[PDB]
This record gives C-alpha cells, structure tokens and sequence, in this order.
C-alpha cells in the first residue's frame, strides 16, 4: 500500500512538473503572433 | 484606425488599440472594453505580456501595419505630436507621458506602429518610456528604463 | 554645456566638465568642486584613470555627446580656437597649452567631445598633448607623448 501510494504521488508530481515545464516552453511563442522568421526548433513554424 | 479607451466605472482607465495581424489590448490594467465586438473575446495573457489574442473576424483584420527593424531617429507620429529619437524612447516633453493613458501606440510616419508603450513615467528633465517591440530580428521584447511606471 | 573650474583655496586649479552618459571630473588634481550638486558625490578613481563616476540625477544626464571612431584631421573646437590634426594632438600654438588649466575637453565641431586632455605641456616649436579617448573600437585609452605634464 505504501509503495503504490508513493509511486503514484511521485508520478503525479512528475506530471505536474511536466505541465509546468510545458507552459514554460510555450512562453517563448510570444514571438509567434509576430509573423517572423522561422526558428527551426522542436515545434513547427512555416 | 481603431484605438479604444477601456471603460472602467464609466470612465477611461486604459486605451485598447488593434494592430496589424492580431487585435491588441493592454492587459496590464483592467476595465470593461468599450467595444462590443471585443466584449466577447477570450483573454490570452502571458507572465509578463499583457496582450489580447486576435479574435476579430478577418473582415477588419490587420487594421494596421506592423513595424520592422532598422529604427531611424526620425519623426514618429505620437498622440501628442511627433517623436524623434533612435537609441531609446524619444525625449518626450515634461508633463506629457504621466499616468492614466495606458496603451498608446507609437506609429511610424509611414503607418507602421514602431512600438507599444507600457510605462516609463519620468526620465529626468526629459522623459523616455518603457515599451515593447521587435528586438532586432522581429522578436516581441520589452525594454524598461529605470524609473518606469505605467503611463 | 557644464564645464566647471575646480575650487582650491578660492581660486581655479582644475576644470571639471560633464560628459554624455557619465559626469566627469579630472581627479588628477584636487580641490573642492565648485558645483554643489556634485559636492555630494562619491569618487571612483582607478589606478591611472582620474575620472568621476556619473551620479547626477538623470534630468541633466548626458550633457554632451560622446565621440566615435574615424578621427578626421578637421577642425575641432577648442577653448582657444579650432584644432586641426589627425595623427595625434593638434600642433597647438606655442605658449598655449601650458599649465594650470587641467581638465579641458576637445570637442568635435558637431558637438562630439573627441578626447580629454590630461597634460602634454610642450612638444617643440609646436605642441601636442597627452589625452584619453576611445582607442579604435570605443576603448577609453590614454596616449601620452614624451614630455607630457598636466596643462
């Protein structure tokens, strides 16, 4: 019981950190609405 | 051009202005936006950026022309006369650029809004402002001189 | 322009001058600075550099325009007429450029202080000086011709 509890809480903490880091990775796309040169990164830009 | 004051308590507290490509509202201040067409638009604010997402139907889309690099020192038509500087914000007259008129775009004489003011109340016997524009290659970056408060 | 003599014993011994960006005082000599606004400013002197830190409120900041590279040989307005040379300091007239008038800026005709004198009493039937300015790329470097004493 303790092991399943601790592993699930570790996983949910990891996924919350995932979401927060994803938000941070979203932040630079403030330049995206500006209609500028592609950046050639993990995300797509025409 | 559609530059609109923001309605708070039935008086002007801000000044929303639509730009080329995307519709813009300075989200630093609050108050119900006067325009009814904008009254039903979701808000997209970043951690430091106070800009509204562009959700106007594309009939009136791109009301303005955005601004490219290569800042000249020349005249930029401002709401209170032209402005002439290149290193940073123009040495606006004393008394002008105070408070309460947040969200005012500075435009090129060619109709290209060079930057958007986001403060910069006083800078001495002259006054520059804290604004945001393209950095060098078209990057929406804000510059804030020390002693900058929303104007 | 604010070029100020330095008060020592109630007579001029130096000549402090404020420059664009930073306020300047030639710290080679001593004496109470005449200006009261500067009378309450801390001193920042290096091992060979005799310059005051810029601590004037930014109302009167950048009284002048600094000087870039590409020295022409043309006229630079000096306190005692124009000066015309490029390789080094201008061949100032004999008798002029003696002593007791430390801290005198040489300016471009366009209002760009090319260099700051820090001596160079005599250089022969003509006279050059020991000054400091940008080196080639904007580096505050001093050049001292042989036989240089503060003027």
């Amino acid at each position: 019981c303790t092991c399943v509890a601790i592993i699930m809480v570790s996983c949910v903490t990891s996924v919350w950190l995932l979401c927060r880091t994803r938000n941070l990775c979203i932040t630079p796309y403030k330049l995206a609405p500006n209609a500028q040169v592609p950046i050639l990164l993990a995300l797509l830009c025409c | 051009d559609k530059t609109f004051p923001i309605m708070l308590n039935g008086q002007v507290n801000g000044y929303a202005c639509v730009v080329g490509g995307r519709v813009f509202k300075p989200l630093h201040v609050e108050g119900r936006i006067d325009n009814e067409q904008l009254a039903a638009i979701k808000l997209k604010k970043a951690s430091i950026y106070d800009l509204e997402y562009g959700d106007v139907p594309q009939c009136m889309k791109s009301d303005t022309l955005q601004y490219t690099s290569d800042k000249p020192p020349g005249f930029y038509n401002w709401h209170h006369g032209a402005v002439q500087y290149e290193n940073n914000r123009f040495t606006v007259p004393r008394g002008v650029g105070g408070k309460g008129d947040s969200g005012r775009p500075i435009l090129d004489n060619k109709g290209r809004v060079v930057a958007i003011v986001l403060g910069g109340v006083n800078e001495g016997s002259r006054t520059a402002l804290s604004v945001v524009t393209w950095n060098q290659k078209g990057v929406t970056v804000k510059d804030t001189p020390e002693g900058s408060e929303p104007w």
